[PDB]
RNA sequence: UUUUUUUUUUUUUUUUU
RNA sequence: UAUUGUGUUAGCAUGGUUUCGAGAACA
RNA sequence: CGUAGCUGUAGAUGAAUGCUAAUUAUAGAGUAU
RNA sequence: UUCACCUAGCCAACACGAUCCGGUUGUUUGGGAACAAUUCCCUUCUAGAAGGGUAAUCUAUGUGCUAC
RNA sequence: UUUUUUUUUUUUUUU
RNA sequence: GGAAGCUGGAAGACGGAAUCGUUAUUAAGCGCCAGGUAGUCCUGGACACUGAAUCC
RNA sequence: UAGACUAGCGUUGGAGCACAUUGUUUCAUUCGAUAGUCCACGCUCAAUCUUACCAUAC
């Protein structure tokens, strides 16, 4: 049972009594989840405004169809916790097997470039 | 003596229909949607077009087409060995019923909608 | 023996008798009562419902 | 998840120590008032403002 | 509707019971409730809405995930802090593959309905020959004990 | 002689390994229905290398006072001999043990 | 005034190390060592326990 | 159900639930 | 007591080139130590390929049906070269691998013409690193908001069972 | 036909342990093993203690209430004893707070409860001449 | 409305593990009645539930071709208490717990 | 007599210089923390190129061939950011409460029952003690023939019984008595929305 | 029954650009 | 809520608990 | 519930059930003919 | 609960324990046998065709043969 | 039951 | 690892000799599940029906 | 006065587990010997762990 003669004349219970569509309910949610998540929101910002595996230098690195080769390949790799930052310079075919990893390795090679060189002329090119 | 659904006469694997008066186990209902597909696909609007080949009458009595419907069809019936006392199979129609009636497949019999029920 | 038996002898007292039948209400007795009809209007302690 | 947790025998290295020291203070503080009065002071000091 | 900003509903409030709470007696004393705990405590019911705030873009992605918090939040044997974390991570994995669309192509077209003759690829691969014996192979570059050259 | 205190048993490497494994599940317990969720949905069967060492299935029935991990029940949790030891003590009676039936 | 806690067991392995301490003889000087640290002060008396 | 009183167990039983199993052999 | 996994027992991914994992005549590994992973040592190399030209009628109608197709067949080679090793050429050529520290597991080998081209490639493959760091400052303020999480209701939470009201 | 003698046969080889009115015992005895060592040894230890120090045993006590409360409650003359010290042990039994108004513990509002002194029934009753394991502190020895 | 309802029904139910410990009980509950306000005390009606039992198997000393077994009976009991029209009930419910 | 003879440290040579420099490889032990969301990814699109580029088996093609079946009859999601309602909340919104006890919110006969455990202070919870259901009778309950014939073909045959003609609802989807309780009263009342139309 | 917080390759871990 | 090494020579002929094999219990 | 009773077939000289190009189910993984 | 009563008729790998011995006494990744003649054919490729080999002995248990 | 049915039986229960 | 379709010319009608024991709801047949904490036995544990004979 | 006799009835093949001869860098340390603490031993279940063994290395 309800008396309708008692929130006709007054402003306080029809406000109760009104139940507001879920329309304008869903609209202030919007404004108040952006507001609480400010920092979230975007998970894959990798999309092709830099298009993945690599942008710089592609086509023809490390495919053995002919002699010698034609450029480099340098790329990103995401770390396993998907916070860190750190460059790539292998890369066979897709897979990538072998992973230079930044250039503290790369760095090595130089140095013992010269070392190697001047040890397989005399290792097994003579015999 | 040795009847089929035993002395309360069990059924199982048997569908009705709302609409006229016919019936037909779990294993002809996938031969029916199979080849109504053209039905089907239409009622909606490769890929998606992937099961034509299975549409043809006479490949699913070749022993390719004999797989097929082998492999969808994965005898509920059977069970692990633990499942026995109170741990029984069920009736399985539950879900196939579903799935007849919302692909909105036509009754040999007459040519109708979604009309297919439990029993 | 007589160590055993010391529960029976306070059961037969007649005095503890007088008491078994006043207690608390246990308060799983009305408050899942209230919930069906969905009211958060109630409070079943009485010192903090005054 | 906490239905495999429930195996073997419990921790021994986490019992409650016998101190004396803390065998006095709860003595101490086991004979304290209960001053609360949570409700009733709600309701005093009331009756006059609105006689 | 105005008793919290963060979530504007007509419902959320319930009341809180009377029951006692907490140990007797042991380590754990001065535990009372948990901070998550507390929040259940003054509701009438859990539930699944605060989880929905980003969906993945994709249509196809955004229904799989979507479907599973109406069947989540009505189910039991789930505790309330295992179905956030549940959905938590099941938007970011999405996210990070191929869009739908591009799956299905690739896996229709590596995976015919009728099989052939040699798409197996796998062939002489024996159980007794390679990894059963014979004493042959060590992957190991610094060996002292050269097991294979001494025989 | 003097019978073991069954309150606290003995050390042992392989009992104690059985129980790590039991944490290490729990807390991966939610990333083993995410992996099955992902395959489903594609319609794409493949293994799932990471639940070799966090799987629910590592972890078998071993005995408390004890250490054998064979001849554990799930009612008692003990031995041939951690029952015999335990109903001969006088610890059992409270809670609904008559000896008498067979 | 401080009494830890020690398992049962461990209380009676106590007394089987020092009891055979400065009474018998004990070979190796790796046991003497090791026996040395651990049932040589009391547990309560100990700087630290696990 | 390796012999053939619990093997043929599994047919029997799938008879009475409303399916025909050929029986014959085993 | 059967094995764990089968998938040990069959060959993987092809190498290209094939070198004698277990060593003979190598020499002694120097540095790369702090890092403790991709070791560098040098072996002998020994390349390898195979020509369909020179093969029967018979034999090369079947070939060229298996590799030249929409889908591999029996790995898109014959058997074992029972009769076919006349037509396979190899040339030994000198080489170089890297290995894992603690796993000892071969990743992948180089020829010795590739591994001169790589010195004279310095100059331009020095100057490539320099386009990288430019684009690290633009990836760390978007890398860093990927991690969804569920929007928090307790804000300090109030005890809002009917009265507090009038305290709001 | 025997209807009583065979009572109870149904739910002894015909139900499963998750199916049945069957309750476990295991995780009680758990808790309730442990702690029968805990108050043993632990037990004439805390009693020896106090006894150590028979006179000066009441100023510690009187002092520390005036801190407490500070004015002392239950002062009483030189001519009136104060209290008597009885031998308590905390409680390791992790038991939860019930609302059942007839329970002995659950109106507990300290982690401390009294230990007799002397008991007359000892509760593990062993069935013939075996001993209570962990009772032997000296160790054994042999005629050799 | 809920000043509109009434305990139709309270059926009460015990579960012991020893004989001696149910006879407690019976006992005790009866003691409780025959001193309420009203003339007639509320009396419940009685309903055994049968008993329920379980004995475990087990091979018996090891190294041995199982020849010989123990089994362990773990007996238990139960009982059943039905109430009509429970006028009062803190006179009800506090005799049953007590 | 036996499992005795030591061996001498034969690790010794200068070649080895890697060893005893760095941590071991993961320990079962440190497996304790959970799998970061970054590192879940990776496995999924290293898995599925390997098996595209000719992995396959007998057992993974029929696989495939069941998903394409549920494709057809249309239960897939797959489609020729978002703020939505969820369903328990979509409920909250639309109920119409009572405004204190002495107002009749049902206009109806029903029963209410519940199971309360109680007895000695347990150290574990006793499970299957939060159970909570509604009975009433439809020949009581005053309703043309139309709305009568919905009411038992929403919830079916299994929640009516033919003898008695009497109708148990029953809802138990949370652990805490208080939650289940106010669960089961919220769609009691929708239910009657609808069966009048 | 309610649809959007920002975004550059054929080279989506298969092509001689 | 994990926490005091060894799943190794040495048990019938010196062993604590348990038990298989043979024999006995009457006035 | 099984051999039922009852009742059709061949009142079996020929009813042995293992071998396997191939699928059903559990499982993270049981594969190749 | 014959906790009883003799043992030329027991395990040191369930555990405690007399004496000798002390393997960074643990851990990461793997293995732990019984079954070879390769996708064999100038007749064929986006609707089915031709070849698969260790015969050495015991104990305890399911399953089969019976009428001219 | 001359407008009635249209049929084999189990290992806890009408307290 | 378990089960199933199809296919079917695996090795057996030998011996009335001999060795393992049953104190009758015994023996001989047939049918069902409870536990072994995913599947996973012809053994062990456990219930029910038909149920003959002899000088023991 | 048991076994001995009088009824019924399971076997000299093909198959599952296990002991043993012959293989093994590892094929699980073993009980008991002839009426049995001998063959699913403490295998009330071994496809990873259960697993003690060998290889490899921290």
């Amino acid at each position: 049972e309800e008396d309708d003669s008692v929130y006709r004349q007054f402003a306080c219970m029809r406000r109760v009594r009104e139940e507001p569509r879920l329309r304008t309910a869903l609209e202030s949610f919007k404004v108040a989840s952006k507001n609480a998540t400010k920092t979230r929101g975007r998970a894959w910002s990798v999309y092709e405004g830099w298009p993945p595996r690599s942008r710089v230098r592609v086509g023809d690195e490390y495919s053995k169809v002919g002699p010698l080769q034609r450029r480099a390949f340098v790329f990103n790799r995401v770390d396993g916790t998907g916070r860190r930052r750190e460059p790539t310079l292998a890369f066979c075919c897709g897979n990538k097997p072998v992973l230079l990893l930044s250039e503290a390795e790369f760095e090595a090679l130089v140095k013992k470039l010269p070392w190697i060189k001047h040890e397989m002329a005399e290792f097994k090119k003579l015999l | 003596a040795r009847r089929v659904g035993g002395i309360g006469r069990r059924c199982f694997l048997t569908l009705h229909c709302s609409a006229c008066s016919f019936f037909f186990q779990t294993s002809d209902a996938i031969k029916l949607i199979l080849t109504q597909q053209h039905h089907i696909l239409r009622k909606k609007g490769a890929s998606k077009f992937s099961l034509l080949p299975l549409a043809d009458a006479s490949l699913l009595l070749k022993r390719r087409g004999a797989l097929v419907l082998r492999s969808l069809h994965g005898d509920p019936l059977v069970g692990s060995r633990r499942q026995r006392g109170e741990f029984a199979p069920q009736a399985p129609t539950a879900e196939m019923a579903k799935m007849l009636n919302k692909s909105c497949v036509p009754c040999p019999r007459c040519k109708r909608e979604g009309r297919w029920e439990e029993g | 023996l007589d160590e055993t038996l010391t529960d029976t002898l306070l059961d037969r007292r007649a005095d503890l008798q007088r008491l078994r039948s006043k207690a608390r209400l246990p308060p799983e007795v009305l408050e899942p009562l209230a919930a069906f009809v969905g009211i958060t209007r109630f409070s079943f302690d009485r010192r903090a419902r005054l | 998840g906490r239905q495999m947790m429930k195996w073997y025998w419990p921790s021994k290295y986490m019992l409650q120590d016998v101190q004396m020291a803390q065998y006095f203070q709860m003595q101490a503080m086991r004979f304290a008032p209960r001053p609360a009065h949570v409700s009733l002071t709600t309701l005093s000091a009331t009756m006059e403002q609105c006689w | 509707d105005a008793l919290h900003p963060h979530h504007p509903f007509r419902n959320h409030f319930g009341f809180e019971s009377s029951v006692p709470y907490g140990v007797v007696g042991s380590i754990s004393m001065g535990k009372g409730r948990k901070k998550i705990e507390k929040e259940l405590a003054r509701l009438r019911y859990p539930t699944l809405q605060r989880v929905a705030h980003s969906l993945p873009k994709d249509l196809k992605y955004r229904e799989s995930v979507a479907h599973a918090i109406r069947v989540l939040e009505r189910s039991r044997g789930w505790d309330f802090e295992s179905k956030v974390k549940a959905v938590n991570a099941l938007v970011e994995v999405w996210n990070r593959l191929a869009p739908g669309r591009t799956y299905e192509k690739i896996l229709n077209h590596a995976f015919p309905v009728f099989r052939g003759r040699g798409m197996v690829k796998k062939t002489r691969s024996r159980a007794a020959v390679f990894n059963k014996g014979l004493k042959y192979i060590r992957s190991l570059t610094t060996q002292k004990p050269l097991h294979a050259r001494l025989q | 002689l003097n019978p073991p205190p069954i309150a606290f048993p003995s050390f042992n490497r392989r009992c104690q390994k059985d129980w790590l494994a039991r944490r290490a599940f729990a807390e991966n317990e939610v990333n083993g229905r995410i992996y099955k969720n992902v395959y489903q949905n594609l319609g794409f069967k493949g293994p799932i290398p990471i639940l070799n060492k966090v799987g629910q299935y590592r972890i078998r029935m071993r005995c408390i006072s004890g250490g054998y991990s064979r001849g554990i029940f799930r009612f008692t949790r003990m031995a041939r001999m951690g029952m015999l030891q335990l109903a001969r003590e006088g610890w059992l009676k409270k809670y609904g043990y008559r000896p008498g039936l067979f | 005034a401080k009494h830890r806690f020690f398992d049962p067991l461990f209380r009676r392995r106590r007394l089987s190390f020092l009891d055979r301490f400065a009474r018998e003889r004990i070979k190796g000087e790796k046991a003497r060592q090791l026996g040395a640290q651990l049932y040589v002060k009391h547990p309560d008396q100990k700087p630290v326990w696990p | 159900c390796m012999n053939k009183k619990n093997r043929l167990a599994l047919r029997k039983r799938r008879r009475r639930m409303g399916e025909r199993v050929s029986l014959r052999y085993r | 007591t059967r094995g764990f996994r089968w998938d040990l027992c069959q060959r993987g991914r092809r190498r290209w080139v094939h070198i004698n994992y277990p060593p003979r005549n190598r020499s002694t590994v120097q540095m790369l130590d702090e890092s403790h992973e991709k070791l560098v040592f040098v072996c002998n190399g020994y390349i390898d390929r195979l020509d369909p030209r020179l093969l029967p009628e018979r034999l090369r109608k079947r070939l060229e049906r298996n590799r030249k197709a929409a889908l591999t067949r029996f790995d898109g080679k014959l058997p074992w070269g029972q009769a076919v090793e006349s037509a396979i050429k190899r040339i030994h050529t000198p080489c170089l691998a890297f290995a894992q520290a603690h796993s000892h597991h071969l990743l992948e080998a180089f020829s010795m013409a590739e591994v001169l081209e790589i010195e004279k490639l310095i100059p331009e493959i020095r100057e490539a690193f320099k386009a990288s760091k430019a684009k690290l400052a633009e990836q760390e303020a978007q890398d860093k908001f990927t991690r969804h999480v569920s929007v928090d209701l307790v804000d300090l939470k109030e005890d809002p069972v009917s009265f507090p009201f009038t305290l709001k | 036909a025997f209807r009583y003698r065979r009572e109870g046969q149904f739910t002894k080889f015909r139900v499963h342990f998750d199916r049945s009115g069957f309750r476990p015992y295991i995780d009680e005895l758990k808790w309730e093993i442990m702690d029968w060592h805990y108050k043993r040894a632990m037990g004439p230890q805390m009693k020896k203690t106090l006894m150590s120090y028979q006179e000066g045993s009441e100023k510690l006590q009187y002092m520390h209430d005036l801190i407490a409360l500070g004015t002392a409650k239950a002062k009483f003359p030189h001519a009136t004893k104060r209290f008597f010290f009885v031998p308590a042990l905390p409680v390791t039994i992790p038991y939860r707070r019930s609302s059942n108004p007839f329970c002995l513990l659950s109106a507990n509002k300290t982690g401390w409860l009294q230990w007799s002194p002397k008991q007359r029934v000892p509760f593990p009753q062993p069935l013939g001449k075996r001993k209570v394991g962990g009772t032997d502190p000296q160790p054994p020895v042999f005629p050799k | 409305a809920l000043s509109a309802y009434s305990l139709r029904s309270l059926i009460v139910t015990y579960n012991s593990r020893n004989r001696s410990s149910m006879n407690a009980t019976i006992e005790n509950l009866k003691n409780a009645l025959r001193w309420t306000s009203p003339s007639e005390s509320s009396s419940p009606s009685s309903a055994p539930s049968s008993a329920p039992s379980s004995a475990p198997s087990s091979s018996w000393s090891p190294f041995k071709y199982k020849y010989a077994l123990r089994h362990y009976v773990f007996e238990d009991h139960r009982y059943a208490f039905a109430f009509y029209d429970v006028n009062s009930v803190q006179e009800v419910v506090s005799a049953a717990l007590g | 007599k036996k499992k005795r003879g030591k061996k001498e440290k034969v690790i010794l040579n200068a070649e080895q210089v890697a060893t005893k420099t760095r941590l071991p490889p993961i320990r079962l032990e440190d497996r304790i923390t959970p799998e970061p969301p970054a590192t879940v990814a990776r496995n999924i699109r290293s898995q599925i190129s390997r098996a595209v580029a000719g992995w396959k088996t007998k057992r993974m093609f029929t696989y495939r061939n069941k998903y394409r079946l549920r494709r057809l009859v249309g239960m897939t999601h797959d489609i020729d950011g978002r703020t939505f309602v969820t369903p328990l909340t979509k409920l909250q919104h639309q109920a119409a409460l009572p405004r204190s006890p002495l107002h009749a919110r049902f206009d109806f006969p029903h029963t209410v029952h519940y199971d309360v455990f109680w007895g000695p202070p347990q150290v574990e919870e006793e499970p299957n003690k939060s159970g909570c259901w509604v009975s009433f009778r439809v020949a009581d309950l005053k309703l043309s023939d139309s709305q009568e014939q919905r009411l038992l073909d929403i919830l079916g045959p299994e929640r009516y019984d033919e003898q008695t003609g009497v109708v148990c609802l029953e809802a138990d989807v949370f652990p805490q008595l208080n939650h289940n309780a106010a669960y089961l009263g919220d769609i009691l009342q929708q239910l009657m929305r609808e069966v009048k139309k």
